[PDB]
């Protein structure tokens, strides 16, 4: 049960394909956290669901409805 | 520039370096380590915080369609290229223009990562406008966007469609200039060298003292 | 809707403030910080700096002048030094919440009192306004930020043909519903009817990329025609 | 860097992310728009003015 990586040899942690969000940053792109039963995994930290916009000459895409959000921003 | 080397410095070994009778003496220092090392990990963390606000603006990762029907205007110098790392070429020359318990972490976003980052928020930044900064990304044709950036500065669109093709060459052009000058002289990146340099130079500084009395 | 909106918005602020306390992070290492600064020089005062012993009293009890005065002189340019330490730290440190207080100043400046157009300086999204709100040490804001939500495809062309010539929308772009031709602002979809009073004339149509061919009304030859 | 880096990451939040009004903040001009490059250790920006 041991994961080589770019930062060092990381112990305790299963190597897993699939790509989350980084809950703890391990370096070289490699995060670790901790799910289902539940383990310690380590993975290529996921940067996000990929996307691709439907570009093209002819159209455009204008929303219909929107939302009034409010956020919290600490200084 | 952005980050600095994420350098990390044991005082144990720069001070005492495998010697018992020395981090004898290093103790009645009391707390003087913990703080460094701990102030020097501060100094990591925020790299990894500034690279990550810097790039990470952007929640889902945008990539490029098949067609580059860009109203006449020419980005493949700034798109990453597939064939090679997934990076573009104006980039690429960019990488090519740089260069005791002392150890360096490794940054967290990895150079490859880095590209992607900047292909979607240039992928975006083509495809959708703005609109990809306060939300969902909407598509909309390029030589729309100028007509809204055109209208950003205060000449209405009618400048841009009624000039479409020479703005873009003119565009297109403009982009292979920068290509040169960032080939002609090293001097174009003199900020990032400097970051290197003086980083360089203090870890040197750093490394001589060892050998004075 | 929008009035409710705002109304329910702010309520999850409530929980999301009371729920968990790591939201505010950003205020308590800052107590953390200039905690663990005072520990760590509070703390010095027991080092003894290669000197006999850390506590002055005793050293002072324990040895005459003349031998006294190499000690202690141990302890202060030790002690001295770390309390040297622990100013640089705070020069330093104080420098960055004066950077964040400069910061926080301007989108006090810049989006309480006014509504801010910087993309990304009051929060994801075309800004609407803030609330600033007091806090230990620090200040927080509570953003109200616009966030376009249900979106729909339309087919766009820089501008269309009434007579030959050259249409672009004053305010707006140009879509269809697949029939019929609309033009509508940017950021919420509402189509309406290309008249001439939303539309101005520049050039003819042998120029325009992507230009189409449609009709635009004239509210003017009803009236009198009628 | 850090002061830079919050410039850095302003110029890509206002600059890039939409079309800033600022003069003199995004190349001399009346500013369009500009596409970030990667680089080592900082960041280059296309101004495009
Ligand atoms: C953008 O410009 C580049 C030139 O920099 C075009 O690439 C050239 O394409 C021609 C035709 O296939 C080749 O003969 C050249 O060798 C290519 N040169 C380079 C440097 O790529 C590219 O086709 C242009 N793209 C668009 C969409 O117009
Ligand atoms: C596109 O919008 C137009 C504008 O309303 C629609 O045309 C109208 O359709 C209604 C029926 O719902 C008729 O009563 C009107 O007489 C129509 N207007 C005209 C000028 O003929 C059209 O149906 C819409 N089409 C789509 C596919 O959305
Ligand atoms: C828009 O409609 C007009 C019709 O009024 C088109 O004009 C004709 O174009 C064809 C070629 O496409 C010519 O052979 C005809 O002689 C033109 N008619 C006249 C009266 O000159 C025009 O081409 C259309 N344009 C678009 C973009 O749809
Ligand atoms: C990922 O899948 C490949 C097969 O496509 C396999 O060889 C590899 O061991 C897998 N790795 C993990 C961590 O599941
Ligand atoms: C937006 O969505 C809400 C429900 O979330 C709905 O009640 C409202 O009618 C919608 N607005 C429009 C303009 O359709
Ligand atoms: C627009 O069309 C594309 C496919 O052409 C689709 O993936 C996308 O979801 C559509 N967007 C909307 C808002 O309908
Ligand atoms: C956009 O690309 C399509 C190819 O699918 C082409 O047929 C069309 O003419 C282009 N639009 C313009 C305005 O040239």
């Amino acid at each position: 049960n041991v994961f080589q990586t770019r930062a060092g040899c990381l112990i305790g942690a299963e190597h897993v394909n699939n790509s989350y969000e980084c809950d703890i940053p391990i370096g070289a792109g490699i995060c670790a956290s901790y799910q289902t039963s539940q383990s310690i995994i380590a993975y290529t930290m996921s940067l996000g669901a990929e996307n691709s916009v439907a570009y093209s000459n002819n159209s455009i895409a204008i929303p219909t409805n929107f939302t009034i959000s409010v956020t919290t921003e600490i200084l | 520039p952005v980050s600095m080397t994420k350098t990390s410095v044991d005082c144990t070994m720069y001070i005492c370096g495998d010697s018992t009778e020395c981090s004898n003496l290093l103790l009645q220092y009391g707390s003087f380590c913990t703080q460094l090392n701990r102030a020097l990990t501060g100094i990591a963390v925020e790299q990894d915080k500034n690279t990550q606000e810097v790039f990470a603006q952007v929640k889902q990762i945008y990539k490029t369609p098949p067609i580059k029907d860009f109203g006449g205007f020419n980005f493949s110098q700034i798109l990453p290229d597939p064939s090679k790392s997934k990076r573009s070429f104006i980039e690429d020359l960019l990488f090519n223009k740089v260069t005791n318990g002392l150890t360096v972490l490794p940054p967290l976003l990895t150079d490859e990562m880095i590209a992607q980052y900047t292909s979607a928020l240039l992928a975006g930044t083509i495809t959708s406008g703005w609109t990809f900064g306060a939300g969902a990304a909407l598509q909309i044709p390029f030589a729309m966007q100028m007509a809204y950036r055109f209208n950003g500065i205060g000449v209405t669109q009618n400048v841009l469609y009624e000039n479409q093709k020479l703005i873009a060459n003119q565009f297109n052009s403009a982009i292979g200039k920068i290509q040169d000058s960032l080939s002609s002289t090293a001097s174009a990146l003199g900020k990032l060298q400097d970051v290197v340099n003086q980083n360089a130079q203090a870890l040197n500084t750093l490394v001589k003292q060892l050998s004075s009395n | 809707l929008i009035a409710n909106q705002f109304n329910s918005a702010i309520g999850k602020i409530q929980d999301s403030l009371s729920s968990t306390a790591s939201a505010l992070g950003k205020l308590q290492d800052v107590v953390n910080q200039n905690a663990q600064a005072l520990n760590t020089l509070v703390k010095q005062l027991s080092s003894n700096f290669g000197a006999i012993s850390s506590v002055l009293n005793d050293i002072l009890s324990r040895l005459d002048p003349p031998e006294a005065e190499v000690q202690i002189d141990r302890l202060i340019t030790g002690r001295l030094q770390s309390l040297q330490t622990y100013v640089t730290q705070q020069l330093i440190r104080a420098a960055e919440i004066r950077a964040s207080a400069n910061l926080a100043a301007t989108k006090m400046s810049e989006c309480v009192l006014g509504q801010s157009k910087r993309v990304d300086f009051c929060g994801k999204g075309y800004h609407l306004m803030s609330f600033p709100q007091s806090a230990p040490h620090g200040v927080v804001f509570l953003h109200v930020t616009y966030v376009p939500a249900q979106e729909k495809n339309f087919t766009t062309a820089p501008a269309i043909c009434h007579d030959g010539k050259a249409h672009f929308p004053r305010e707006g772009v140009f879509v269809s519903n697949g029939t019929h031709w609309f033009v509508t602002q940017r950021n919420f979809y509402e189509p309406q009817i290309i008249t001439t009073d939303n539309t101005f004339v520049s050039g003819n149509c042998d120029v325009v990329i992507g230009i189409v061919n449609n009709t635009v009304y004239d509210p003017l030859q009803p009236e009198l025609d009628s």
